[PDB]
């Protein structure tokens, strides 16, 4: 007994999805670039499907879904890696076949964007986050993206403000010995922001050097304004 | 407008 | 009656500071942008001793209090102007003798920028942001600025976590109607954090281009790590 | 080091 928002988003929440780089590929920047890119095009298709299973997500229109997606595309990328590198040290599980350590990071360009995306896993670590936790930020961070575009603001933030009440009446079930945990879950939002800011703008900046192939649905969320 | 993003909400 | 850490943040406010654009100079993006670093400079020696009065900010090493505010200066800042903006419409007050509209920002090459600090403005104005709310959320940005940088890492934590408190404290005593008001107020410091790191990253590449002179405080906080 | 940062901090 908790909140049936997170026992919803817990089923929601999508299968593993394997990196499978290519063993026939040597080893290098454009191959470890080219294996994230292709695993996140196929993660969003499975963030696209998760988002409808979100409550009154699907009521808003088609362009308020693209907007709130078109904002938060990469944080939702971003808190799956963290997720999934917690129980690690100095390591990032991007994938159960693709565990990037800090060698890697400097042999794929990525030193700066791993070492704070290991500073978001840093503090969840610390804080000892919870799946539950972490599905209903995920869902918290598509809400409270803060597109510029959203046609229907009111009904953005009621669909924020289930979500954060989501949030609140779990940590006062689960966790009374710290009554503003849930506060100190959402003050970890604005790390994943800037931690997003700087992985779109690196990935953009790999695109217009032209040297990494990306399929499409990664390069419609990378060109959004 | 032909995005994939919006097809991919259009559907299931 | 509500906090004293709040009462305490309220008196501790700095005194306005005028932006005095040189009469003499004729009307130019590079007039424009000294004018802004120029007051940035000023403001930021305002700011280190507004720091010294937050409980607990000075216990802290040195080295931590330069990390948190070469973390959270442009967040300081930005959160002033946006503050004095609220009872505007689609002008940002810099100070009483410059408000900047949509043209001088378009003359300035601030369109994106200056958008990004209106739409901050939209949303705290939709929330009625009392000065109250304002001086505890500058505060709680720079203890929650995300530093990579920290020694003390517990203390930078306690010091988030009184100033968290204050702000339940205040939301709980002063706004029963929302129960969750406080954690609506924390759900705003992405956007904080978000319209910060593109000040930042704008001013960084004028200060490259060598064409706006800019003084030794300023320049300090640009060239931060 | 030579700071400004560092020595408005040490100061008053
Ligand atoms: Cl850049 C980036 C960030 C997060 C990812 N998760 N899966 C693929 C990813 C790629
Ligand atoms: Cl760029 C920038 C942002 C906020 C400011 N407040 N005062 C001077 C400012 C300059």
């Amino acid at each position: 007994p908790y909140n049936k928002i997170v026992s919803h988003l817990l089923v929601a929440e999508p299968e593993k999805i394997y990196a499978m780089p290519d063993p026939t590929v040597p080893d290098s920047d454009i191959k470890a670039l080219t294996t994230l890119c292709d695993l996140a095009d196929r993660e969003l298709v499975v963030i696209i499907g998760w988002a409808k299973h979100i409550p009154g997500f699907s009521t808003l229109s088609l362009a308020d879904q693209m907007s709130l997606l078109q904002s938060a595309w990469m944080e939702i990328l971003i808190l799956g890696v963290v997720y999934r590198s917690l129980s690690f040290e100095d390591e990032l599980v991007y994938a159960d076949d693709y565990i990037m350590d800090e060698d890697q990071s400097k042999l794929a360009g990525l030193l700066d964007l791993n070492n704070a995306i290991l500073q978001l896993v840093k503090k969840y670590k610390s804080m000892k986050l919870e799946k539950e936790e972490f599905v209903t930020l995920k869902a918290i961070a598509l809400a409270n993206s803060d597109s510029m575009h959203i046609e229907d603001v009111e009904a953005v933030q009621k669909l924020q403000d289930v979500l954060h009440e989501a949030l609140q009446d779990y940590e006062a079930g689960q966790h009374m010995e710290d009554p503003r945990r849930a506060g100190k879950m959402l003050m970890t939002l604005p790390l994943l922001r800037q931690t997003s800011t700087k992985a779109v703008q690196h990935f953009y900046n790999i695109k217009l050097e032209g040297k990494v192939p990306m399929h499409k649905l990664f390069l419609e969320m990378l060109e959004a304004k | 407008n032909n995005s994939l993003l919006l097809h991919l909400l259009k559907s299931q």
